[PDB]
């Protein structure tokens, strides 16, 4: 909310630097979408931390394509490795959190998940601007840390484990780019 | 309802360094080295002295000082790291012992002679760097809201170290204020040039440049071999 | 307020050498500083049983150095055995904490974290974990000094000193 | 700081260096306990030094473990050959004395009275000219016994023998 | 005063460029870089005279290099055969002279000493040596660059030089 | 004239016990010793040069005692190597200097002598170089106290120990 000034920041402030916002409405559209995209986007850096650092499950994720969960790339292409009578699952549970159990037209956010002495708000206010400023910072550090995953796949050609085992954390000097 | 710095582009006045994209209103004129250059506008969201604690993490209603701040202490070091990322492969290198190791200050790849010389060599370094960082922060605890950005008390006007005299006129003054800034926006694109193509290469910049300021060695004419 | 905790039974407000009564305009920044150097050597000391126990993570700290994380010493030695470019990594990060996130110009210490994320709501079960932490803050100063003075002094780190059992002082071979 | 306990016949308030030349009394009451902790620990040493130097002992047996109170040295080795299970307990009382019972808990009439009301061996006869100079006798007799014991020590590394 | 010590008989108040009035707020910067050059070329004249006439200290420079007084060319790549330790000797003692004691920003050269440690109290008899000192050292000037250019135009030493009889210009030669 | 006589760049007036207005009664006598240990000091560091640097008196000290002036050690020792027949003859003379020909006894510093048999009488001239004999004096304390604490921290004297090159802080 603009009020409380939730996403505001001390470092930036109401760092709103090209001027989107002009008037209130369209505040809680993209603060609907921001908090959407940041808890989206958070769960993917979760998975590319476990992904790339080998931590597995034992067995097969499809026992009758043979597919272990071992022999799943830890890198952009390891979604589309599952079966999509598998992942069809996927898209199913999470669209029906999406339309039923946190339905996403819920422009507030809020879906009443409260893990109450760890969020006391009505004793302590404070907490409760800490907590709403670090859904969002998070949440916008992690998008920007999946784009940065992303691409540095894209252009290396490596997933995150092996461009750090080669080191390959410059683009000077490479085979890669005019650069 | 609107943004604070909707605002700012609202008003929207002309730009000189973009004549084509209108700069925002929080670039007043006033300052040194304004040339209508923020097309993202960072002006319009300015940024307070947030290393003093949390009662100066915000930033004050049109006042860039630590904007400035941050942008003459990054171009201050990016002019004496020209000459750092130069003068070891023009005029030679440091000798070492057995103790720092031979060969510990001669690497003339100036971004692998961060890891060949001694760790004593890096710290004392930093701890010099700190020193006149921990001279800084006592200059703003004291002057507060008339803290003048990159002032560390060096030179000309009041209670200031000059041991050179450096008594310049009051507007002369204003030219070397602006000779500084455009030196320090020139030597921070210098820097990055030269750290990205030290990486390119891997070596130094007058061994590159020197390289190809040369004629090679097939190419050479055998030459005056006439009696 | 802030003067009198840090102050608990055994002594009192304890000040031998007088500068609570002298200099009370220094007093908050050395309590911050005191507050500090508490928190900078609990971490230390509790480092030290971590590194002196084997607990290391896996792989190579500097691969391009073959530096093992195991390969660095549980004592003294083991900080200036990372890399010059590893060590700057660790203070280009503790400087980006100690400046942005937790500020240490701010001196009462407190960076919107409670304790365990929350306020204390009680006036003084907030005074006594505010003593609980200058305390263990202070004990943990005495065990990180006392931690490397007696490694220099018997030339061993924790776990070589505790393995050859050099616990007596008086009956091993050192001034006197 | 002219007249109280260390003022003295042959040398009144001596004090050459630069330490109370002052009206702090805290800078003082503190200098004043220990001059005495440090003497009554002292005058205990040097009746701790010449019994061992006389080669007195415990009757015997000091553990178990078949060590006995006269196979233990005199002087700075007797610290080596003490059984370490018992060089613990030695500072462990010590300092279970020093931290808890030692103390001004209840408030003596001055410093190092550490009667708490507990122990108490008179202290009540005396006609209060009697008590602060039998408390200046233990000042100085404190204060003899340290230059006393530190003789001792300097000589028994010497091998001087006194 | 200081605008009139540098004017001499046979050309009086000489200046092409006309910088005395030019630039009157400059001169007393320029004096004082004149007399300091003339200063050191003064000392840099003396010492190739002294060099070439094979006047050395019978020792080691650097015994670690080897590197004995008499090992070090006398011309123009003497301080080119200095080891690098020994020139940072160099220039950490005359950053103390030239910043410290005698400081180079004090623009008049006036610093504690008078000739030969004399404060010459007649104006027109201390006028006279000041005006010997600026003619010495614009001499000097001349006379160390034609030294230096001399060498490098050669590739002989002036103790070569003499040996061999080159004096005549092989190139071409300016002398008085 | 004898406050600001010490008195320099950066430094200037340097005081940390403060004992400029705690003793304002004592200052005579203080500046008469430090302008007298300077003096002894300045006459010790070109002591300790002109001996390890071997320029010897080319015969015998001591031909009773069969000790020439080679045979004295250039360090520390140099003062015990003289036989105590010899140094009585220093300390009966310098007992007349001392109480009679320049008596210490005088706190100006000043005798018949002055600076190279020269009365300075531009006063910042004279205060000019009374603030260097003091200075130079002051360095030459601190000069002859690091001689003689890095001898017996190493042992060997100065010849010797520049001779192997041990200038760098190794063992300490
Ligand atoms: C999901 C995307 C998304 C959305 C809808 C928003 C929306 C908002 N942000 Mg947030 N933000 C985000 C991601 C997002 N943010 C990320 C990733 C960061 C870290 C860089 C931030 C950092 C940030 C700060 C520090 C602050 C905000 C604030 C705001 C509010 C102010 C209006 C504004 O600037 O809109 C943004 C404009 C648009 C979304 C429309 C333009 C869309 C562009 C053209 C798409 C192109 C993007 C490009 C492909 C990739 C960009 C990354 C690239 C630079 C590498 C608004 C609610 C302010 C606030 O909350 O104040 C109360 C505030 O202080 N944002
Ligand atoms: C154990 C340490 C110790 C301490 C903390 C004191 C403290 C004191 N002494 Mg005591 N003193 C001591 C040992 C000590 N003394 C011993 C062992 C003797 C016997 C030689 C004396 C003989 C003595 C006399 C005769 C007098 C004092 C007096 C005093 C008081 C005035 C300050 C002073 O001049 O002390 C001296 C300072 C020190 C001893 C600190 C030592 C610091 C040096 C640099 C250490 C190295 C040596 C002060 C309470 C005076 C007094 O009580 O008047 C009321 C007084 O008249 N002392
Ligand atoms: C009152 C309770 C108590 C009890 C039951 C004991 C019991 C013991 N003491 Mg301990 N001790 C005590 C209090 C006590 N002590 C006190 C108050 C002191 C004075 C500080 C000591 C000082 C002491 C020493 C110096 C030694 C013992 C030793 C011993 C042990 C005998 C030998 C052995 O190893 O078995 C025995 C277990 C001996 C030991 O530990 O043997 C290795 C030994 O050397 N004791
Ligand atoms: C170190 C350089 C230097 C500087 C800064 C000066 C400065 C000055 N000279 Mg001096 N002079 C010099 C060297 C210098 N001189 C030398 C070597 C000679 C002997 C040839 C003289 C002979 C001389 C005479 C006879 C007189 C002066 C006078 C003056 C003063 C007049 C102000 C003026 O307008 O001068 C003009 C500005 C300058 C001289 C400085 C400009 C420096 C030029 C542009 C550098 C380029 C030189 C060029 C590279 C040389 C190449 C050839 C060489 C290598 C052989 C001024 C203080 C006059 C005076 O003192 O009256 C009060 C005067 O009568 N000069
Ligand atoms: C300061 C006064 C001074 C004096 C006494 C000399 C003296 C000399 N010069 Mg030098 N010279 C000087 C300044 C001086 N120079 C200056 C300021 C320069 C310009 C930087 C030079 C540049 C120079 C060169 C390039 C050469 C000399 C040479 C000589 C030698 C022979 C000159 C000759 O006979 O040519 C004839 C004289 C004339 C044509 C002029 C009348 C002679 C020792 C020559 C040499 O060393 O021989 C191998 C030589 O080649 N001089
Ligand atoms: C309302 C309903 C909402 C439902 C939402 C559900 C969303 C599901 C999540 C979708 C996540 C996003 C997927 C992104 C696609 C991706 O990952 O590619 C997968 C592959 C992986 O390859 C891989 O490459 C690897 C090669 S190597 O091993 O690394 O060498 C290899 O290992 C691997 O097998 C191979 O697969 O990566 C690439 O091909 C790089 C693609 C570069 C970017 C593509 C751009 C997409 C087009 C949009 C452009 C803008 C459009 C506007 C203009 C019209
Ligand atoms: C309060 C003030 C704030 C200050 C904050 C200070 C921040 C700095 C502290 C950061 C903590 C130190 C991290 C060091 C990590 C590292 O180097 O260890 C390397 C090891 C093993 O390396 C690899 O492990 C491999 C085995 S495996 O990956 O574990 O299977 C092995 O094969 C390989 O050789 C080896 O390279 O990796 C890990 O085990 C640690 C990473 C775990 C994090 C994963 C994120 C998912 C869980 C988060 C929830
Ligand atoms: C060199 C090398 O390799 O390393 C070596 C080094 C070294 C040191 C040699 C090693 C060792 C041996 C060590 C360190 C052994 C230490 C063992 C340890 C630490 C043993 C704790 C006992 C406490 C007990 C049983 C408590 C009873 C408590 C009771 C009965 C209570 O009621 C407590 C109480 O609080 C309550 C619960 C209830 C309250 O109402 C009342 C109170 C307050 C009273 C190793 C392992 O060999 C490794
Ligand atoms: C921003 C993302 C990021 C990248 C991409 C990255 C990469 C590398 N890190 Mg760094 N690093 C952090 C961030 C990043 N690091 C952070 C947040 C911290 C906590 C303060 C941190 C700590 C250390 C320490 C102690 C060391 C270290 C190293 C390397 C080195 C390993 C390859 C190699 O060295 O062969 C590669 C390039 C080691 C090293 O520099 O060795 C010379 C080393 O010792 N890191
Ligand atoms: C008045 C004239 C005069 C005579 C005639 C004379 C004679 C002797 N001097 Mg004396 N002397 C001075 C004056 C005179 N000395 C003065 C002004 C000083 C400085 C204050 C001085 C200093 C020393 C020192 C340091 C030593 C010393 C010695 C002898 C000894 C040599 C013969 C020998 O020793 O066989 C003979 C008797 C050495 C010595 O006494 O050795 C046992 C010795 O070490 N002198
Ligand atoms: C309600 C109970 C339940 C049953 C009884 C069941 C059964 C199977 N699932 Mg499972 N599933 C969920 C629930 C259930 N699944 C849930 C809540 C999720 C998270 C949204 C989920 C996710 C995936 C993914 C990613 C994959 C997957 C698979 C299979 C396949 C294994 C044998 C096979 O290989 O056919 C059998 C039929 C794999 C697959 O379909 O491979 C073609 C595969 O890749 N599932």
């Amino acid at each position: 909310e603009l009020e409380d000034g939730i996403g505001a920041v001390a470092p930036l402030g109401y760092f709103d630097p090209l001027g989107y916002i002009k008037d209130e409405e369209t505040f809680i559209r993209y603060r609907a979408v921001e908090r959407k995209h940041g808890r989206v986007a958070m769960m993917a850096m979760l998975g590319t931390f476990v992904h790339n650092n080998g931590w597995t499950f034992d067995g097969y994720l499809s026992p009758s394509q043979g597919l272990k969960f071992s022999d799943i790339d830890s890198g952009i292409g390891g979604l589309f490795q599952v079966p999509p009578a598998g992942l069809a699952q996927i898209i199913l549970l999470c669209g029906f959190v999406e339309l039923a159990w946190w339905p996403a037209s819920n422009l507030s956010g809020d879906y009443g998940v409260r893990l109450g002495t760890l969020n006391d708000w009505e004793e302590q206010p404070a907490k409760y601007y800490r907590q709403k400023n670090a859904e969002l910072n998070n949440g916008r550090a992690a998008m920007m840390g999946i784009l940065g995953t992303f691409t540095h796949e894209v252009i290396t050609g490596q997933n995150f484990a092996e461009q750090a085992a080669a080191g390959h954390f410059s683009p000077f000097g490479d085979g890669q780019g005019f650069f | 309802g609107a943004s604070p710095s909707a605002d700012a582009w609202a008003n929207s006045i002309e730009s000189k360094a973009l004549p084509f994209a209108r700069a925002p209103a929080t670039l007043d004129g006033t300052m040194l080295g304004d040339f209508g250059f923020d097309p993202l506008g960072f002006s319009t969201v300015p940024v307070g002295p947030w290393f003093t604690g949390i009662e100066g993490r915000n930033g004050q209603i049109g006042n860039l000082n630590w904007y400035r701040e941050a942008e003459l202490i990054h171009g201050r070091i990016a002019q004496v790291a020209v000459v750092g990322f130069i003068a070891p492969g023009l005029f030679g290198t440091l000798p070492g012992n057995e103790w720092t190791g031979v060969d510990a200050y001669s690497n003339l790849n100036p971004l692998e002679a961060f890891s060949q010389v001694p760790g004593l060599a890096i710290l004392q370094i930093f701890l010099f760097m700190s020193y006149l960082e921990v001279r800084r922060i006592n200059i703003i605890k004291e002057e507060g809201e008339n803290y003048m950005p990159g002032d560390l008390r060096i030179g000309q006007g009041e209670g200031r170290w000059n041991p050179f005299g450096l008594d310049y006129s009051p507007e002369a003054y204003e030219e070397k204020r602006l000779q500084e800034l455009k030196h320090c926006r020139l030597a921070m694109i210098g820097v990055f040039g030269l750290w990205a193509q030290a990486q390119a290469s891997g070596v130094g910049v007058t061994e590159q440049i020197g390289a190809a300021l040369t004629t090679p060695d097939y190419y050479a004419k055998a030459g005056y071999f006439l009696p | 307020s802030e003067i009198e905790l840090g102050a608990t039974e055994p002594l009192g407000v304890f000040d031998p050498l007088g500068w609570l009564e002298t200099e009370p305009e220094a007093f908050e920044r050395r309590r911050a500083v005191e507050r500090k150097h508490g928190r900078v050597a609990m971490a230390a000391v509790v480092g030290t049983i971590v590194h002196n126990n084997h607990i290391v993570f896996d792989g190579y700290i500097s691969p391009s150095n073959n530096l093992k994380f195991s390969d660095i010493p549980t004592g003294i030695d083991g900080i200036f055995s990372v890399p010059t470019a590893g060590l700057a990594q660790i203070i280009a990060f503790l400087g980006f904490v100690e400046l942005a996130w937790l500020p240490a110009s701010q001196y009462d210490g407190d960076y919107g974290v409670g304790y365990f994320g929350n306020d204390i709501l009680d006036p003084e079960e907030k005074a006594r974990k505010l003593n609980a932490e200058l305390n263990n803050g202070r004990a943990a100063m005495m065990g990180i000094m006392g931690n490397m003075v007696a490694e220099k002094i018997t030339g061993q780190t924790m776990y070589e000193q505790y393995a050859a059992g050099h616990f007596n002082p008086f009956n091993d071979g050192e001034g006197f | 700081f002219e007249n109280e306990l260390g003022a003295q016949p042959p040398l009144g308030f001596f004090d050459p260096l630069g330490l109370v030349e002052d009206g702090n009394q805290a800078k003082f009451d503190r200098l004043r306990y220990v001059e005495l902790k440090h003497g009554r620990i002292s005058m205990l040493a040097v009746v701790g030094y010449l019994i061992e130097k006389a080669g007195i002992r415990l009757p015997g047996n000091i553990s178990y473990d078949g060590t006995s109170f006269a196979d233990i040295p005199d002087g700075f080795a007797a610290l080596s050959k003490i059984p370490d299970a018992g060089l613990f307990q030695l500072f462990a009382f010590i300092g279970f004395l020093e931290v808890f019972v030692m103390k001004d808990i209840t408030g003596g009439e001055f410093v190092g009275d550490f009667r708490n009301g507990f122990i108490d061996f008179g202290w009540d006869s005396f006609d209060e000219e009697t008590k602060l100079k039998k408390r200046a006798i233990e000042l100085n007799q404190g204060r003899a016994a340290m230059m006393g014991i530190l003789a001792l020590m300097v000589h028994e590394k010497l091998g001087v023998s006194l």
